[PDB]
């Protein structure tokens, strides 16, 4: 404005929530998905 | 950035993930004076985990649920659910013999009550848009 | 047989104004005239009418007499000026018929095969749609008693064609017309509960009164049967009426959404075009 | 521990407090927790075994559980307990909410007439 | 006779009143279905009997008193709720 308080101090986002779920969980993932095969 | 990692670990159901962020990133929260939430948010993390597990599992064992949420003991497994029922978090009925926890899915009341409560805000807001448009329209 | 009747305001007025004729000379009783109807289908229609002098002695309280020659001449004049019009029955202003009115129909039944009698009300009071319509039939009875003639109710409605709507709507100059979509449905919404209540309340006071006084019969037969029919419906959930809830609300779902859909469009055209026509038109003037 | 809630974790922390002078306060904290055992156990649990509830009430065979057999009521069964009947009061609610369902629409239509 | 409805019956009730075998209660009730005094459908999986409608016959003095009480019960209720409907709609009419 700049008056008063402030001088004192589809889209891809909806799916980017789920991507954030993929970031902290199960990586992507390829390698682990391929490593779980020979474990048992 | 530190704050964003905070909410990132908050929406998750892992409790240890949440306790790490306060340790590493608390130094920034000191400056904001935002520690007032960090004590009371734990209640919301445990309530989130139990909500997930409630809808995502038909029947869950109270002893086996503690390992995933690092609940650590059998006794608090009854406590979280006790207050969950007390606050209306989960409608499941629990039997203590072993014990076990079973859950049921009830509906059909549903769109009776919830949409009309929203409509009360929707329509009132739309007629307010009409009043605010008439007000600025009558000036000429 | 006959289902419903249609009575125009013109002929109705023709009863009322004759009530002003005999009003000044008085005295007792009620206006009695012969009705002129028009029959184009099973639905009945009335256009005009003609009054007839009638007097009821009191001694002789069941004595009734009409003018037949005058009836012939006046109906002949109306048949002369209008070939379509003919007598469908008779009429009186009531307000409530008397037991003697059963034979009055039997007289003129030589003129018309089925003569429908129409009560009217000259002084509007209660309880709703005016006048009345009765048809003369014989339902016998399950008792085997000699045949009793009781008049049966025929639903009446006020109507018109073209020119008769003109004067009627023109002379009022009182209340808004109609107006459909806003004040036509809500006012009648309260009319539904109000006219439902007072009808039910006067008649339900009658039901409690009939067993104390008015016996016999009264009750029986017609009373108890319809009584159980009234006890046929409680009428609510359980069960499925519970399930009509969310689909009624769900019928409101799309309606609220369409509402809010066009509400923003109204604000769109109005605010956009007006704010432009406000500041951009004022800046050129000053 | 009160968002957990506790109950038991607080009972482990209530043994060791420096404190000081918190004795007079932790007795009040005691009673105000113990009635919450009774309030928060049901609704809603199907049943709980005898000695299992005796593990939370502590003592040995207290008269507090007899006073709870009065206050709750609720049920007292042999070597067990019951939430009957049933879970409780069985809300439907059938035609009771249809009154306010009509009532809400009354003033809702009024808001439609205020536009008009 | 039952205040009901709650109009659903049971095979044991007809088996006790009619003192007949369960296999004959079929033609029993179905005869009345053909006559038309009652339209109630029969549950033959649980042998239960579900009555519908009713056949009114005569009346009793006690039944007239119960009648006018249950009857006026209707007018008081509908008048009280109707006046609420006009209560909220009174100020917007004038």
């Amino acid at each position: 404005m700049s008056e008063k308080k402030q001088p004192v101090d589809e889209d891809n986002w909806d799916d980017d929530n789920v991507e954030d779920d993929f970031s902290n969980q199960l990586r992507a993932e390829l390698e682990k998905h391929g490593y779980k095969m020979e474990t048992s | 950035m530190p704050y964003f990692l905070l909410t990132q670990a908050v929406r998750t159901g892992n409790l240890a993930k949440f306790n790490q962020v306060l340790d590493q990133f608390g130094e920034k929260f000191q400056a904001d004076g935002t520690y007032t939430l960090i004590i009371r948010l734990r209640h919301n993390v445990i309530k989130t985990g139990v909500r997930m597990i409630s809808l995502s599992y038909s029947r869950i064992s109270l002893a086996d649920i503690a390992q995933k949420l690092q609940l650590d003991s059998p006794e608090d497994a009854e406590f979280i659910v006790a207050k969950a029922i007390r606050d209306g978090v989960i409608e499941a009925s629990i039997n203590h013999e072993k014990g076990y926890v079973q859950s049921k899915e009830m509906i059909d009341i549903y769109s009776t009550r919830e949409p009309q409560l929203a409509f009360h805000q929707r329509i009132s807001f739309c007629l307010d848009i009409h009043n605010m448009s008439v007000k600025a329209m009558r000036f000429p | 047989a006959v289902q419903k009747v249609v009575v125009h305001p013109l002929v109705l007025l023709s009863v009322v104004d004759h009530f002003n004729r005999i009003g000044k000379v008085g005295n007792q009783k009620r206006v009695v005239g012969v009705l002129l109807g028009s029959w184009q289908k099973k639905v009945l229609d009335v256009s005009n009418s003609f009054a007839v002098p009638f007097d009821e002695d009191d001694k002789d309280d069941s004595v009734w007499f009409l003018d037949h020659d005058y009836l012939e001449n006046m109906y002949g004049m109306f048949k002369k000026v209008n070939a379509r019009e003919r007598i469908v029955g008779w009429y009186h202003t009531g307000p409530k018929l008397h037991k003697n009115d059963i034979a009055i129909n039997e007289l003129m039944k030589r003129y018309c095969p089925n003569s429908v009698l129409v009560i009217i009300d000259v002084k509007p009071k209660d309880l709703g749609l005016p006048t009345e319509a009765y048809i003369s039939v014989e339902e016998v009875h399950d008792d085997g008693t000699p045949t009793s003639k009781t008049f049966e109710h025929v639903t009446s409605e006020i109507g018109a064609e073209e020119a008769e709507e003109v004067g009627v709507e023109h002379l009022l100059r009182d209340i808004k017309d109609t107006t459909v979509g806003t004040l036509s449905q809500r006012i009648t919404n309260q009319v539904h509960g109000l006219k439902g209540l007072n009808s039910k309340l006067l008649d339900i006071r009658s039901y409690l009164e009939k067993v104390a006084t008015g016996k016999l019969p009264i009750n029986h037969q017609i009373i108890y049967q319809l009584q159980d029919v009234f006890n046929l419906l409680p009428d609510v959930s359980l069960q499925e009426f519970v399930k009509a809830f969310y689909l009624k609300t769900n019928d409101q779902m799309v309606v609220v959404y369409l509402a809010s859909l066009i509400r923003s469009v109204v604000a769109l055209h109005n605010l956009i075009n007006n704010k432009i026509a406000n500041r951009d038109a004022e800046k050129k003037e000053g | 521990y009160l968002m957990e809630g506790s109950y038991n974790k607080v009972f482990l922390a209530k043994g060791n407090i420096p404190a000081e002078s918190y004795t007079f306060f932790i007795d009040i904290l005691l009673d105000t927790i113990r009635d919450e055992i009774a309030g928060c156990i049901e609704k809603a649990y199907e049943k709980i075994l005898f000695t299992e509830a005796t593990r939370i009430l502590f003592f040995n065979t207290p008269k507090k559980m007899t006073d709870y057999a009065k206050k709750r009521g609720w049920v007292l069964g042999p070597n067990n307990y019951y939430s009957f009947a049933s879970q409780q009061q069985k809300p439907e609610d059938t035609t009771i909410p249809s009154t306010e369902l009509a009532k809400q629409v009354i003033e809702y239509a009024r808001q439609l007439e205020m536009i008009v | 006779t039952r205040p009901a409805n709650h109009r659903q019956l049971t095979f044991e009730e007809i088996a006790k009143s009619a003192k007949i075998t369960v296999n004959e209660v079929e033609l029993l009730v179905m005869k009345a279905l053909s006559v038309g005094l009652v339209k109630g459908s029969i549950d033959e999986v649980d042998k239960r009997v579900h009555m519908t409608w009713v056949q009114p016959r005569v009346l009793d003095l006690q039944q007239i008193k119960g009648m006018k009480d249950r009857l006026e019960f209707w007018c008081t209720d509908v008048k009280s709720m109707e006046m609420l409907v006009e209560h909220q709609a009174h100020d917007i009419l004038t």
